[PDB]
C-alpha cells in the first residue's frame, strides 16, 4: 500500500486528467469519470481491508450504488444529447456561450 | 436633536396622505417652522457644545448648517413646484419627499457623533440626490451625469470606510468627542501618510478640488433646480463638514501633506474662476464659480488656522444662500427662456424689473462686495493664506479680480443691454419665484448683521 | 496523564455591558 | 433649563463611550489569546467524540 | 522559492543582477501561466499561432520583469537611497513602459506607467511598513 | 466562534440561562420598528397587488404589524442573550488569564510629554 | 411531471442540502452532495429546449468531478487518520483539494464558468434554486471545516470571484446571467471570511438570499430575462418599480439599505484580522457591481424605454399576482439596516 | 418640456447578447426570447 | 361591474379568521410573555 | 417612426387666473398656497426667528467674558499681578523630563 | 456540524462510525485501536488548538 | 374634529413625541447627574435634583 496506494492515487489523477481535458465524444469523458470511482472504491476498500476496520466497509459499496445512479443519470443526458444533435460530440454543446 | 428629525420624518407621511391639490402647501407651511423648531439650537450661552444624546450631537460648526439644511426644504419645494406641476400627482408626492429625505438625512450628518454614522448618512444622500437628479433631468445626458455624480463620490467612499474602520482598531471608538479628548497622533510613515489621504479624499471629492470637480459642472447642468440648489447648499458643504471633523485625528501629517492639495486649490480657484470668465451655459458658469468658492475653503481647512475655519465656516454658509439665489434665478430665466444660453435673453431688467434687483443683490453677494458675511469670509481665508506665505495673495489675488469679472458679466449679458427682439414672450414674475429669491437674500441681510452666529468652531 | 480540560467561566449573565457595543447604536 | 444639565449630560455621554471603547479593544486581545491559546470557551474547536469509543472487551487480547 | 525570496533579502539597490533575473524569472512565470489561460481559453487556430503566443506573453512579460528589476535597483543605486519608494515607482514607470511598446501603443504605456509603477511602489512600501498579504487568522 | 462553549445546547434557540437577563420592553424602540417594518410591508403588498394601499387588507396590515413584532421580541430576546454570553465570556476570560490583561497606569499628562508641532 | 415524482425529487433536492448539514461523518456528507446532484438535473431539463440539455450536461459533469474530488479527499483522509472526517492532523494538501472541489460545485473564482452557462439555460424558477439552495450545502462543509482551511487561497479564490463576477456582469445583458454573474461576486466576499469569522459567511449568505430570491420573483412576474424586457415594467406592473430599484442597489453596497452590513461587517472582520491589503482591493472592484446594477436601475426605473402597443393588452388583464414572499422578503432585505447590531 | 426620455436607438444598444460588443464577441446574436433555438 | 366576476368580489371570509385570529393569539402569547418573564427575570435575580 | 406624443406647449398661466402667484393653475389654491407661504416664510420665522436669536443670550460666553475680564484686569492690576502672565499651566506643575 | 438535528433529536446515525476505534462486528478490534482511543480520551475537553 | 385636521396634525405630533423621546434621553444619562466638578452643588433645601 505504502507504493501499492501510490498507483491507485495516480490513477485517480490521471483519469483527472482525461475528464477536464475532452476531446470529441461525451461518451469517453462519463466513462473516464467511471475509471475514477473504480479507483476511489479500489482505495477506500484497500485501506479498509488493512485496517482490519470493517465497521467502515458499508462505505465501500455504497460509494459505488451512488456513483451508479449518478453515472445513470449521466447517461440519460447523453442520450438526450444524441437525440437533439445526432451525436455526442461536445461542441454541439456550445449555444450558451 | 430628534425636533428637527422627528417633525421632519412626518412630513413623509404628510406629503403622502394629504389631498393631491393641498400636498404642496402642507409640506411647505411645515418644514417652514420645522426651520423654527432648528431655530432653538442656536441658544448656546455657553462654551460647552450641546450633546443631545449619545448619537446625537450639535456644535458651533454643525449648528450653522443644520439650520441652513432645514430653511432650503421648504425653499426647494417653492422652486419645483413650477416644473413638477405637469406631473401625475404621485411623481410629485415621490420629488416632495426625495426633498424631504434629503435634509432628513443631511441634518442627521451634520448632526452625528459616530463619524461612520456620517459616513453611511454620508454616502446615503447620493440615494436621494441622485434620483432627483435622473428621474426628472431635462437634458439626455443626466444618465451620464448621475454616473460621474455616483461614482466620483462612491470610488473616494470606500477609501473612508476601510480608514474609519482603520481608526476604531487603532484607537477603539469612532467618537468625535472622544477621538478629540484621546491622543492620536499619527506618526509621519509612508502609510499614514496614505491614511491621511484616505480620510481627506473623500471629503475632497464632494468638495470639488480641482483635480476632480469635473462631476459638479455636469451634474448642476441638467439637474433640476431642487437638486441644484441641494448640491451647491447643502451637499458640497458636507464634504467640508467632513474636512472639518476628521482632521481633529490626522494632526501631525497636514502639515506637509496639505501642500500638494493646497496649490491644486489655490490654481485651481484662479483656472476654475478665469473659465466662468467665457462658459455659455449661465448654469455652467454659476458651478464653475461654485468650485472656485469651494477651492478657497479647501485650502483654509488645511492652513488649519483658527481664521481659516471660520472664514471657511462663514463663507460655506454664505455661499450656500448665494449660490442657491444664483441658480435659482437661472432657473426663472431658463423656464420662460427655455434655454440655458447666456448670450440670448438680454435686457431682462427692461421687462422684469425686480428679479433683475435680485440678480444685482445676488452677484455682489457673489464677489465680495464688503458689508456682506461673503467678503469676511474670503477677507479672512485670504489673511491666513498670506500667513501661510505672502506670495498666495497672487493667486488669491488673480481669483478676486475675475470673481469681480464674471459676476458682473452674468449681470451685463442677462439683465443689461437691449431686450432680445421676440422670444417667446417673457411672462410675467410669479410672486412665488421673487419670494424664493428674497426668502434666499433676507437671511443672507439677516446674518451679516450678526456674524458671530456662523463664526465656526475655532470663534 | 490526560490533558487539563480547560477552565469554565463561570458565574451567572448579567445584561450585556453598555448593549451591543456595535458602531452608534446606543441599543 | 441650564448649562448644568448639558455639562453633567456630556460627561454622562464620554463615560459610556469610553468605557464602550475599552472593553471593545479588550475583546480584540481577548479574541487573539483564545485563538491562538485554544484555552478559553471561544474557539474550541472539536475532536472525536470519546462517547463511541468501543472500550468492550474484544476479540484479539491486544485491542 | 528559496530563491525568489532572495531578491528581498539583500539590500535594495544592491546585486541589481539577481535582482533582475529573479525579476524578470516572476514576470516570465506569469507569461506562461498568463499565455496559458489565454490560449485554453480563447483557443488558436494551429499549435504553432498558439506556440508564439505564449512566446509573445512570455517575453513581453519576462520584458516587464527585467526593466522593473533593472530601473528599480539602478535608480535605487544612482540616486543613493536603497528604500525610496519611489525608485520603485520608476521602476513600475519603467515596466508599463516596455508593455506599452510590446502592445506597441503609448496610450496604454501611460495607463501602464502610472498604474504599474504606483503598484510596485506599494510593495516597497507594504515591505518598508511590513503589511501583511493574505494573513492567517489571528482574530 | 461562541459555538463549542460548554454546555452549549445543541439545538435551542434561547437556553433558560437567558432567563436571567431582562425581557425587552415591548415598545423598545426595535421592536417598534420591526412593527414598522411589517406595516410597510403590507403596504407594499398591498401595492405590488394593485389594491387601495392603505384601505384594504386592513386584517392584513395587522396580521403584518403583529407578525414582525411577535417575531422581534422572540429574536430580541435571544440576540439579547448572546452579547450577554459574550460578557460573561470576554469578561471571565479578562481574569482568569490575568497577567495577560494587565491593569496599566497612565502618567498624568504632567509627566508624559507628546511632541508640539506648531501650526505657525 | 407526476405530482408523485415532483414531490422525489423536490425531496431529494430538499433532502441533498439537509444531510449534507446535518451530518458529521463526512461519508454523510458527500452523499448528501451527491443527492443534490442527482435531484437538480431533471428540474433543470423541464422545457427540453435545445438550451437545456446543453445546461445540464455542463451542470452534471462539472458537479461529478468535482464531487469525485471531494470523495477523493475523504478516502485518503480515512488512510492519514483513521477517522471519516477532516482533523487538526489533516494533511494540508487533502484540505485544499476539499476547497478547490467545493469551490467548484458553488462555482467561485477560475471555476466560474459553468454557472453563467447554466444560469443561461434554466428557467427563473429552477434559477433561483441552483443559486441559493444548492449553495447552501457546500458551504456548509467549508463552514465546518473552516478551522483547518488554507487563509492564502480562499482569499485568491475570494479576490478573483469578485473580480471575475464583476467585470462579467458589466458586459452581459441577459439578467439570468448578471445574476450569475453576482452570485459568484457575492460568493465571494462570503468565502473570504470564512476562514477569521464563519458566522458572518452565515450572514453573507443570508442576506444574498434575502436579496436574490425577491430580485428573481421579481424578473419572472414578468418573466423578464431581459433588461429591455425588464425595462418596460413601468408598463406591464409599475409597484415594483420602486422596489426592484432598492434591491438591485443594495445588492452592491450603498449604505442606507440592508445590503452595507454584509460588506461593512466583512470589512471590519478583515481589517480586524489585518487584511487591510485584500479587503481593500475587494471593497474597490465591489464598487464595479454597483455600476452594472445602476446601469440596469437607469433601464428599468430613473429613464422610461418605450414599449408596445401590444403591451395594453397585457395591463387590460388582471396581472396575476407576486406571492407574498416578494414583499417580506424585499422589506427585510432593502431596510433592515437599523437592526443590523443584532443580526450580526 | 419634456426631460427627454429615452429613444429607440439609446434603446437599441441593450439589445445584443453582450453590451460592450467585442471583435468576434459582436458577431454573436441575442438568445432566442422562448429559450428555444432553430437548428 | 365586472364582466368576470372578479375572484374578490366576496371576502375569504376564513382569511380574515385565520389573519385576523392568529394575530390576536400573537398578542395574547407575546403579552403573556413579557409579563412571565419580566416576573422571572425579577426573581431569578434578586428582585 | 414610432408612436410618441406632439410636443406639449406650455400654457399662459396668466392668461386666465390674471392673479396667478404662481403656485397653482386654479385660484384658490393659488391664493391659499401663498397666504400660508409669505406667513409661514415670513411673518413668522424672519420675524419671530430674528427676535428669538437677537435676544439668544451672550451667545459663546462673549457676553460674559468682557466682564470676567475687566475684573480679572481690574484684580490683577491693582494686585500689582502680571496682566496675562507668560506662562499659564504652573511651571510648578510640569514634570519636565529630567 | 452545522445544524446538529443529530444531538437534539437524541439521534446517532452518524456518529457510532466515525473513527477506527468505533464499535466494530463482532466485537473484532480494529488495528491502531490501542491508539486512536488514547489519541481521543486525551483531545476531549481540550479543544483542537491545543489537542495539536 | 378630525376630519382632514388629523392630517394638520401629523407633523405638530411629531414634535411633541420628539420632545418625549428627548426628554427621555436626558433621564437615561443621568449620571454625574450632579457628580461633575465644576458644577456640584449640595442640594439647595427642597430640591431633590439639580438638572431634570
Ligand atoms: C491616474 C490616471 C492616469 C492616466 C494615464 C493616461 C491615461 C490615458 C487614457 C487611457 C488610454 O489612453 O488607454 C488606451 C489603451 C488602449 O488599449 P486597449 O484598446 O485597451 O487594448 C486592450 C485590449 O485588451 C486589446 O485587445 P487584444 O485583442 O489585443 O488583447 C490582447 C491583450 C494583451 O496584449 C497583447 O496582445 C500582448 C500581451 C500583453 C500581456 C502579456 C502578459 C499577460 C500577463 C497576464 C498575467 C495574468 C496573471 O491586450 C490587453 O489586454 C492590454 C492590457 C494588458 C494589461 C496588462 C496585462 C499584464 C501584462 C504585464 C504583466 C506584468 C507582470 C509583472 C510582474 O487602453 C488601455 O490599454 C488601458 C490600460 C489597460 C491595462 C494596462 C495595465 C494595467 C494593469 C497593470 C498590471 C497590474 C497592476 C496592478
Ligand atoms: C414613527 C413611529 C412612532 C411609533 C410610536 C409607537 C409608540 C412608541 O414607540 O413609543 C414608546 C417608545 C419608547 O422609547 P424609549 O425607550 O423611551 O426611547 C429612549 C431611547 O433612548 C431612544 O432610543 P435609542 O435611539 O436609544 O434606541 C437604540 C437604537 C434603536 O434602534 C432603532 O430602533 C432603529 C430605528 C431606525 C428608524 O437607536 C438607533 O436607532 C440606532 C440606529 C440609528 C440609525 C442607524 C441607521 C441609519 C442609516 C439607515 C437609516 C434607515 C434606512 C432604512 C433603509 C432605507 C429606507 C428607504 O418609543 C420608541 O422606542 C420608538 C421611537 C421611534 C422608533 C423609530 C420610528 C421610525
Ligand atoms: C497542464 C496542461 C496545461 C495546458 C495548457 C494549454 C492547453 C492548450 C490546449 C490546446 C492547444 C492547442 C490545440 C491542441 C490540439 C491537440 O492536438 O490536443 C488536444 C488534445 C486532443 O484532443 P482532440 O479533441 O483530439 O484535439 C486534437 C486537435 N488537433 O486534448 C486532449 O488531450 C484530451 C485529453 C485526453 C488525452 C490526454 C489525457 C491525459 C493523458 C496524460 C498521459 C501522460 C502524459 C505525460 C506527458
Ligand atoms: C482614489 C481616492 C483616493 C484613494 C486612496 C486609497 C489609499 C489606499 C486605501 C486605503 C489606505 C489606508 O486605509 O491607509 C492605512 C492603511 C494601513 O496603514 P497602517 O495603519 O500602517 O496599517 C498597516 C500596518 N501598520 O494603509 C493601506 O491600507 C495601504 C493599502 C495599499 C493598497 C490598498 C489597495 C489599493 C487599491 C488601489
Ligand atoms: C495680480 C497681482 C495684483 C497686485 C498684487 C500686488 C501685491 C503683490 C505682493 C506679493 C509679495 C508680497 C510680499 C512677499 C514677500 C517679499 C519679500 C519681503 O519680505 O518683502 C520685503 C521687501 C522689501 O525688502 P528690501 O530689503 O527692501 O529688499 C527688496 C526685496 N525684498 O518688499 C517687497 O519686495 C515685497 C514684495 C512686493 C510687495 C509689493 C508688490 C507691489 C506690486 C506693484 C504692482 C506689481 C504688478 C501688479
Ligand atoms: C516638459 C513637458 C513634459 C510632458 C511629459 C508628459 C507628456 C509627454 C507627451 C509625449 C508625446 C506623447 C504622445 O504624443 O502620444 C499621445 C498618447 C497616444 O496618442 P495616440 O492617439 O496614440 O496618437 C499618438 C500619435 N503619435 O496619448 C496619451 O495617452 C497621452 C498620455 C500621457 C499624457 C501626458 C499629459 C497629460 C496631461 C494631464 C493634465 C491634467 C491636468
Ligand atoms: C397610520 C398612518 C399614520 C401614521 C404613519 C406614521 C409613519 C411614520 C414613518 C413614515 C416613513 C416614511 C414612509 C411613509 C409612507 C406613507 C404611505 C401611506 O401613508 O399610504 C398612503 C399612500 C397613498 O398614496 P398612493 O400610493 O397613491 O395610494 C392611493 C391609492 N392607490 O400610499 C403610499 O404612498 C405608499 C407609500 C409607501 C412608502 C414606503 C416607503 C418604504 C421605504 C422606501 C421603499
Ligand atoms: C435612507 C433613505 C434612502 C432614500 C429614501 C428616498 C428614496 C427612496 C428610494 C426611491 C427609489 C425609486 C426612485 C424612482 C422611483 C420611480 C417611481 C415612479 O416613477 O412612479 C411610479 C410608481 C408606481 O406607481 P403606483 O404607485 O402604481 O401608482 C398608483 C396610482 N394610483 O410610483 C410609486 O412607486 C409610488 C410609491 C413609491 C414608494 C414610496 C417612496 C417614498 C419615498 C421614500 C422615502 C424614505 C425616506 C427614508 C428616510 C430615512 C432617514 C434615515
Amino acid at each position: 500500500m505504502p507504493s501499492t496506494f501510490f498507483n491507485l492515487t495516480m490513477a485517480f489523477s490521471l483519469s483527472l486528467l482525461g475528464t477536464l481535458m475532452f476531446r470529441s465524444h461525451l461518451m469517453s469523458t462519463l466513462l473516464c469519470l467511471e475509471g475514477m470511482v473504480l479507483s476511489l472504491f479500489i482505495m477506500t476498500s484497500v485501506t479498509s481491508l488493512n485496517s482490519n476496520s470493517m465497521s467502515s466497509m458499508p462505505i465501500p459499496i455504497t460509494i459505488l450504488v451512488f456513483a451508479a445512479c449518478e453515472a445513470a443519470v449521466g447517461l440519460a443526458l447523453l442520450v438526450k444529447v444524441s437525440n437533439t444533435y445526432g451525436t455526442d460530440y461536445v461542441q454541439n454543446l456550445n449555444l450558451l456561450q | 436633536m430628534l425636533k428637527i428629525i422627528l417633525p421632519s420624518l412626518m412630513l413623509l407621511p404628510l406629503t403622502w396622505l394629504s389631498s393631491p391639490k393641498k400636498t404642496w402647501t402642507n409640506v411647505t407651511s411645515y418644514s417652514f417652522l420645522i426651520s423654527l423648531t432648528s431655530l432653538t439650537l442656536l441658544w448656546q450661552t455657553d462654551e460647552n457644545y450641546k450633546n443631545f444624546s449619545n448619537m446625537f450631537s450639535s456644535d458651533p460648526l454643525s449648528t450653522p448648517l443644520i439650520i441652513l439644511t432645514a430653511w432650503l426644504l421648504p425653499l426647494m419645494l417653492m422652486a419645483s413646484q413650477n416644473h413638477l406641476k405637469k406631473d401625475n400627482n404621485v411623481l410629485q408626492k415621490l420629488y416632495i419627499s426625495m426633498l424631504i429625505s434629503l435634509q432628513i438625512l443631511l441634518i442627521m450628518t451634520f448632526s452625528a457623533t459616530e463619524l461612520i454614522m456620517f459616513y453611511i448618512l454620508f454616502e446615503a444622500t447620493l440615494i436621494p440626490t441622485l434620483i432627483i437628479i435622473t428621474r426628472w433631468g431635462n437634458q439626455t445626458e443626466r444618465l451620464n451625469a448621475g454616473i460621474y455624480f455616483l461614482f466620483y463620490t462612491l470610488i473616494g467612499s470606500i477609501p473612508l470606510l476601510i480608514a474609519l474602520i482603520l481608526i476604531q482598531n487603532h484607537v477603539g471608538t469612532l467618537n468625535l468627542m472622544i477621538l478629540s479628548f484621546t491622543t492620536h497622533t499619527l506618526d509621519a510613515s509612508w502609510s499614514n501618510n496614505l491614511l491621511w489621504l484616505a480620510c481627506m479624499m473623500a471629503f475632497l471629492i464632494k468638495m470639488p478640488l480641482y483635480g476632480v470637480h469635473l462631476w459638479l459642472p455636469k451634474a448642476h447642468v441638467e439637474a433640476p433646480i431642487a437638486g441644484s440648489m441641494i448640491l451647491a447648499a447643502i451637499l458640497l458643504k458636507l464634504g467640508s463638514y467632513g474636512m472639518i471633523r476628521i482632521s481633529i485625528i490626522l494632526d501631525p501629517l497636514t502639515k506637509y501633506m496639505a501642500y500638494p492639495f493646497i496649490l491644486l486649490s489655490l490654481w485651481g480657484m484662479i483656472m476654475t474662476s478665469s473659465i466662468c470668465l467665457r462658459q455659455t451655459d449661465l448654469k455652467s458658469l454659476i458651478a464653475y464659480s461654485s468650485v472656485s468658492h469651494m477651492a478657497l475653503v479647501i485650502a483654509s481647512i488645511m492652513i488649519q488656522t483658527p481664521w481659516s475655519f471660520m472664514g471657511a465656516t462663514m463663507l460655506m454658509i454664505a455661499h450656500g444662500l448665494t449660490s442657491s439665489l444664483l441658480f435659482c434665478l437661472a432657473n426663472s430665466n431658463y423656464e420662460r427662456i427655455h434655454s440655458r444660453t447666456m448670450i440670448m435673453a438680454r435686457g431682462l431688467q427692461m421687462v422684469f424689473p425686480l428679479m433683475a434687483t435680485w440678480w444685482l443683490m445676488a452677484s455682489l453677494a457673489n464677489l465680495a462686495l464688503p458689508p456682506s458675511i461673503n467678503l469676511m469670509g474670503e477677507l479672512f481665508i485670504t489673511m491666513s493664506l498670506f500667513s501661510w506665505s505672502n506670495f498666495t495673495i497672487i493667486l488669491m489675488g488673480i481669483n478676486i479680480i475675475i470673481t469681480g469679472m464674471y459676476s458682473m458679466y452674468m449681470i451685463i449679458t442677462t439683465q443689461r443691454g437691449k431686450l432680445t427682439n421676440h422670444m417667446i414672450n417673457l411672462q410675467p414674475s410669479h410672486t412665488r419665484e421673487l419670494t424664493l429669491m428674497a426668502l434666499h437674500m433676507i437671511p443672507l441681510i439677516l446674518l451679516t448683521t450678526s456674524p458671530k452666529l456662523i463664526t465656526g468652531l475655532t470663534m | 496523564a490526560r490533558p487539563e480540560p480547560n477552565p469554565v467561566i463561570e458565574g451567572d449573565l448579567k445584561p450585556a455591558k453598555h448593549g451591543t457595543r456595535f458602531f452608534f447604536w446606543t441599543v | 433649563d441650564g448649562p448644568e444639565k448639558n455639562y453633567e449630560k456630556t460627561l454622562a455621554i464620554l463615560q459610556i463611550e469610553s468605557e464602550k471603547a475599552e472593553l471593545r479593544l479588550k475583546e480584540q486581545e481577548v479574541r487573539r489569546l483564545m485563538r491562538a491559546r485554544g484555552d478559553g470557551p471561544w474557539y474550541q474547536f472539536p475532536t472525536p467524540e470519546k462517547e463511541f469509543i468501543d472500550h468492550s472487551p474484544k476479540a484479539t487480547p491486544d485491542n | 522559492k528559496r530563491f525568489f525570496e532572495s531578491y528581498h533579502e539583500v539590500p535594495d539597490g544592491t546585486q541589481c543582477h539577481r535582482k533582475t533575473y529573479i525579476t524578470t524569472a516572476l514576470g516570465g512565470i506569469c507569461g506562461i501561466i498568463g499565455s496559458a489561460y489565454s490560449v485554453s481559453l480563447n483557443p488558436a487556430d494551429s499549435t504553432l499561432e498558439a506556440v508564439a503566443r505564449v512566446g509573445r506573453y512570455t517575453f513581453t512579460a519576462a520584458a516587464i520583469g527585467a526593466m522593473f528589476g533593472l530601473t528599480t535597483c539602478v535608480s535605487a543605486q544612482v540616486r543613493e537611497k536603497p528604500d525610496d519608494p519611489l525608485n520603485y515607482f520608476i521602476g513600475g514607470c519603467a515596466g508599463g513602459l516596455t508593455l506599452g511598446a510590446r502592445t506597441h501603443s503609448y496610450g496604454t504605456a501611460a495607463m501602464g506607467c502610472v498604474y504599474m509603477g504606483t503598484a510596485a511602489a506599494l510593495f516597497k512600501i507594504g515591505k518598508l511598513e511590513g503589511w501583511e498579504l493574505f494573513p492567517t487568522p489571528k482574530v | 466562534m461562541m459555538n463549542g462553549r460548554p454546555g452549549h445546547e445543541p439545538l435551542k434557540f434561547l437556553p433558560d440561562e437567558a432567563r436571567s437577563l431582562p425581557p425587552p420592553k415591548l415598545n423598545d424602540p426595535r421592536l417598534v420598528y420591526m412593527g414598522l417594518l411589517g406595516y410597510c410591508t403590507g403596504l407594499m403588498d398591498n401595492m405590488l397587488r394593485m389594491r387601495p394601499v392603505m384601505r384594504a387588507g386592513l386584517h392584513r396590515q395587522l396580521l403584518f404589524v403583529t407578525s414582525f413584532v411577535f417575531a422581534g421580541y422572540f429574536y430580541l430576546k435571544r440576540q439579547n442573550y448572546l452579547y450577554a454570553v459574550k460578557d460573561h465570556d470576554m469578561f471571565g476570560y479578562i481574569k482568569l488569564h490575568p497577567e495577560d490583561f494587565p491593569e496599566k497606569e497612565k502618567k498624568t499628562y504632567a509627566e508624559i510629554l507628546e511632541p508640539f508641532h506648531p501650526v505657525r | 411531471m407526476n405530482p408523485i415524482t415532483l414531490a422525489i425529487i423536490y425531496f431529494t433536492i430538499f433532502l441533498g442540502p439537509v444531510i449534507t448539514m446535518s451530518s458529521t461523518n463526512l461519508m454523510l456528507m458527500w452523499v448528501g452532495l451527491e443527492f443534490s446532484l442527482l435531484a437538480i438535473i431533471p428540474m433543470l431539463i423541464n422545457k427540453k429546449n435545445p438550451r437545456s440539455t446543453e445546461a445540464a450536461t455542463k451542470y452534471f459533469v462539472t458537479q461529478a468531478t468535482a464531487s469525485m474530488i471531494i470523495l477523493l479527499a475523504i478516502v485518503l483522509n480515512y488512510k492519514q487518520l483513521g477517522t471519516w472526517m477532516f482533523q487538526q492532523q489533516t494533511n494540508g494538501l487533502i484540505l485544499n483539494m476539499t476547497l478547490m472541489a467545493l469551490s467548484m460545485k458553488l462555482g467561485l473564482a477560475p471555476f466560474h464558468f459553468w454557472l453563467p452557462e447554466v444560469t443561461q439555460g434554466i428557467p427563473l424558477h429552477m434559477g433561483l434554486i441552483l443559486l441559493t439552495w444548492q449553495k447552501i450545502a457546500p458551504l456548509s462543509i467549508l463552514i465546518q471545516i473552516y478551522p483547518l482551511l488554507n487563509s492564502t487561497i480562499i482569499l485568491m479564490l475570494a479576490i478573483t470571484s469578485i473580480f471575475m463576477g464583476a467585470w462579467g456582469g458589466l458586459n452581459q445583458t441577459q439578467m439570468r446571467k448578471i445574476m450569475a454573474y453576482s452570485s459568484i461576486a457575492h460568493m465571494g466576499w462570503m468565502l473570504a471570511i470564512l476562514p477569521y469569522n464563519p458566522s458572518l459567511t452565515l450572514l453573507n449568505l443570508m442576506i444574498y438570499i434575502i436579496l436574490t430570491a425577491p430580485m428573481f420573483m421579481a424578473l419572472m412576474l414578468n418573466n423578464s430575462m431581459t433588461i429591455n424586457s425588464i425595462s418596460l415594467l413601468w408598463n406591464k406592473t409599475p409597484a415594483m418599480l420602486t422596489m426592484i430599484s432598492l434591491m438591485l442597489l443594495s445588492l452592491g453596497g450603498l449604505p442606507p439599505l440592508t445590503g452595507f452590513l454584509p460588506k461593512w461587517i466583512i470589512i471590519t472582520e478583515l481589517m480586524k484580522n489585518n487584511c487591510l491589503i485584500m479587503a481593500t482591493l475587494m471593497a474597490m472592484m465591489a464598487l464595479l457591481n454597483l455600476f452594472f446594477y445602476t446601469r440596469l436601475i437607469y433601464s428599468t426605473s430613473l429613464t422610461m424605454f418605450p414599449t408596445n402597443n401590444n403591451s395594453k393588452m397585457m395591463t387590460h388583464q388582471t396581472k396575476t399576482k407576486p406571492n407574498l414572499m416578494f414583499s417580506t422578503l424585499a422589506i427585510m432585505s432593502t431596510m433592515t439596516l437599523p437592526l443590523a447590531p443584532q443580526l450580526i | 418640456a419634456r426631460q427627454w426620455q429615452p429613444d429607440i436607438e439609446w434603446a437599441e444598444q441593450f439589445s445584443g447578447a453582450v453590451m460592450y460588443p467585442s471583435k468576434e464577441t459582436a458577431h454573436w446574436k441575442p438568445p432566442p426570447w422562448n429559450d428555444v433555438d432553430i437548428l | 361591474f365586472y364582466v368576470r366576476e372578479p375572484v374578490n368580489a366576496k371576502p375569504n371570509w376564513l382569511a380574515v379568521g385565520l389573519s385576523v385570529g392568529a394575530s390576536v393569539f400573537m398578542w395574547i402569547y407575546l403579552i403573556q410573555t413579557h409579563n412571565e418573564d419580566v416576573l422571572e427575570y425579577k426573581r431569578r435575580n434578586g428582585l | 417612426q414610432w408612436q410618441e406624443d406632439p410636443e406639449p406647449e406650455d400654457e399662459n398661466v396668466y392668461a386666465k387666473n390674471p392673479d396667478f402667484h404662481g403656485y397653482d393653475s386654479d385660484p384658490v389654491v393659488d391664493v391659499w398656497n401663498m397666504r400660508a407661504v409669505f406667513f409661514f416664510g415670513f411673518s413668522i420665522v424672519l420675524v419671530f426667528g430674528t427676535t428669538f436669536v437677537a435676544y439668544v443670550p451672550d451667545y459663546r460666553m462673549q457676553e460674559w467674558a468682557r466682564r470676567e475680564a475687566e475684573r480679572l484686569v481690574k484684580y490683577r492690576e491693582v494686585n500689582g499681578l502680571p496682566i496675562m502672565e507668560s506662562n499659564y499651566f504652573d511651571p510648578s506643575k510640569i514634570q519636565l523630563p529630567e | 456540524p452545522f445544524l446538529d438535528i443529530q444531538k437534539k433529536l437524541g439521534i446517532s446515525l452518524d456518529r457510532h462510525f466515525m473513527f477506527l476505534s468505533a464499535e466494530q462486528p463482532y466485537k473484532n478490534a480494529a488495528r491502531c485501536h490501542a491508539f486512536e482511543k488514547e489519541w481521543i480520551e486525551c483531545a476531549h475537553g481540550i479543544g483542537g488548538t491545543r489537542a495539536k | 374634529l378630525l376630519r382632514e385636521h388629523w392630517v394638520h396634525i401629523l407633523v405638530p405630533a411629531g414634535f411633541v413625541f420628539g420632545c418625549y423621546l428627548d426628554r427621555k434621553d436626558d433621564e437615561k444619562l443621568t449620571a454625574f447627574r450632579n457628580k461633575s466638578m465644576l458644577f456640584q452643588r449640595e442640594l439647595r433645601p427642597n430640591e431633590e435634583v439639580t438638572w431634570k
